[PDB]
RNA sequence: GGGAGACUGGAAUUCCUGGUGUAGCGGUGGAAUGCGCAGAUAUCAGGAGGAACACCGGUGGCGAAGGCGGGUCUCUGGGCAGUAACUGACGCUGAGGAGCGAAAGCGUGGGGAGCGAACAGGAUUAGAUACCCUGGUAGUCCACGCCGUAAACGGUGGGUACUAGGUGUGGGUUUCCUUCCUUGGGAUCCGUGCCGUAGCUAACGCAUUAAGUACCCCGCCUGGGGAGUACGGCCGCAAGGCUAAAACUCAAAGGAAUUGACGGGGGCCCGCACAAGCGGCGGAGCAUGUGGAUUAAUUCGAUGCAACGCGAAGAACCUUAC
């Protein structure tokens, strides 16, 4: 295969954790 | 390559406390020589190599000059 | 150059000397385009070797043929990185040179005014062997003893 | 003082050479690196270097009355022989040549790769 | 070198102690930060502690996969070959389910030599939250638990039967000559590689270790983004893991190979391109031409090699365009 395809849903996965991580304070309160 | 001695029905027997045989597969430091220049088997350089290593550890050969 | 070059010019006899050797300092030691000049000077100067020291120009070859002869030095090269040097064969050509350039060339700093009599003077010292000029022969000669166990390479 | 043989302990790395003249037991006589020579910085390594400090160094062991000495060389550094031929031109007649490096059995980890 | 427990060996790095010993050491494309001058680096002797095991060692061995090599003892799993003694289809696959599962990470308790995310300075740079350098904490290590994911790749599910071979290599059996050793050759079983027919493939290529010819069972796929995301639920101390959509939007996203172009990719070969040799420029004075400028104009061009005694092979007026 060809690389392009693998940084382009790696992209989304680093950005997704990156909101994981900003929020992970805000989840646990709404969590409740 | 030219053949393994040890691996004859004429062929010694090795033994961790025969200093003797021993000098003749380890290098002038120590080395265990290989088995593409020494020529052994496989099996019996498995045996060459547990020997000298046994032997440097009772203090029967250097650990390496 | 990449193929391998043919000695063009050829070491013509001398015509009132006799002797190649000669041929290769009268044309070695030149100017531009002066062979009249230099037919000058190189008579006249070995003439004060005739005469100054009193030994026949023959004789005034043998000196200088066998006095200032340094014939082997050394050479650079890329190895090392550096400025390491290893002895190569050399025709003597590059052995007169090393005297040349101090020869009746440089003999002017020498307070020695008196055109040629100075260089008469210069290549009887030449004939010396002791003189001015087998300095930088015996300074290549310490330099290639210097360097005297560097011939591994031997190129 | 006055001992007349003795041995030298050359260590050439890529950065640096250090040259040390000691008795048959180990005590240092006379020492002189490349820096102590004059040079500062990436010239520490340059096989001029190296010749310099040999020279120096065999220097003050002569004052010493060293006759003959025994070399160990030890490092990768590109003036180890001639680190010997600078003690041979000063001429203090070395003896026989060797070879301590420390090459461990696989023992501790090696520092990250350069990039 | 299949696995678990216990004991144990030395080479090196670090640190401590004591000699010898002065003025540097370290680092880099170059440096500085840093360590020293209160005795560093170097060097010899003694000691402390932790981690990993040069040579053997490889396109070799073992394990279902992850993975597994310093030595010895104890306990234990699997595999192959030979004899056909034994039961007589007891086989294969396997939805859910259960166990094992590199590394990082989490908890409680130890340990910490080196290396070192984060963190400090030093430097490069227009800027350095980087590459480079000097330091450095969790971690890396051990005991008991948890997590359950990787390019966890041969990117190739398991079983079975058949379909030209040649050459290597690792185990176990045996006929033809015998020195009576073994790389002597011969045949057969089981691994592990390279090449190569029939055949297959879009092509690359696979090719008795199939991606060929057939049968049985399981998993999975149905255009690209949104998205392995949200919502609900299960598991988890936490990090998070598993099952898993829709609105909207695009007319493509893709796999293989050909030809050019390009590379701060490689090889080879030529040229006064270097090396051999001679003479100059660069230092002085003056001629020319450009730039910087002052000015009323100091006409218009040319600007790197491939502009600069160039459009000029003729500015006292004309030339001349200011």
């Amino acid at each position: 295969g060809s690389v392009i395809k693998k940084r382009r849903k790696r992209m989304s996965k680093k950005k997704h954790r990156k909101l994981l991580r900003r929020t992970r304070v805000q989840r646990r309160k709404l969590g409740k | 390559t030219r053949k393994c001695v040890f691996c004859s029905k004429k062929g010694q027997t090795i033994d961790y406390k025969d200093t003797a045989l021993l000098r003749t597969y380890i290098s002038e430091r120590g080395k265990i020589r290989a088995r593409r220049v020494t020529g052994n088997c496989v099996q019996h350089q498995r045996d060459i190599a547990v020997a000298v290593k046994n032997a440097r550890e009772v203090a029967l050969l250097p650990f390496g000059s | 150059p990449r193929k391998g070059p043919a000695p063009k010019r050829p070491l013509v006899n001398d015509p009132v000397y006799g002797s190649q050797l000669v041929t290769q300092l009268v044309n070695k030691v030149l100017l531009e385009g002066k062979k009249s000049l230099a037919e000058r000077i190189v008579y006249g100067a070995l003439e004060q070797a005739r005469e100054k020291t009193g030994t026949d120009p023959v004789v005034t070859l043998k000196r200088a043929l066998d006095n200032v002869k340094p014939a082997l030095e050394v050479r650079s090269r890329r190895v090392g990185g550096a400025t390491y040097q290893v002895p190569v064969e050399v025709r003597p050509d590059r052995s007169t040179t090393l005297a040349l350039r101090w020869l009746v060339n440089f003999s002017r700093q020498r307070r020695e005014k008196t055109m040629v009599e100075r260089l008469a003077n210069e290549i009887l010292d030449a004939s010396n062997g002791l003189g001015a000029s087998v300095k930088r022969r015996e300074d290549t000669h310490k330099m290639a003893e210097a360097n005297r166990a560097f011939a591994h390479y031997r190129w | 003082k006055n001992v007349p043989h003795g041995a030298a302990h050359i260590k050439s790395t890529f950065n640096n050479t250090i040259v040390s003249i000691t008795d048959p037991q180990g005590n240092v006589i006379a020492w002189a690196s490349s820096g102590h020579v004059g040079f500062k910085g990436s010239r520490k390594s340059t096989p001029f270097a190296a010749q310099l400090a040999a020279e120096n160094a065999a220097r003050k062991a002569q004052e010493h009355g060293v006759k003959k000495v025994d070399v160990f060389v030890k490092g990768p550094g590109s003036g180890r022989e001639t680190a010997i031929r600078s003690l041979q031109a000063a001429g203090l007649e070395v003896g026989t040549i060797s070879d301590v490096t420390p090459q461990p059995h696989n023992g501790c980890r090696p520092p990250k790769r350069r990039r």
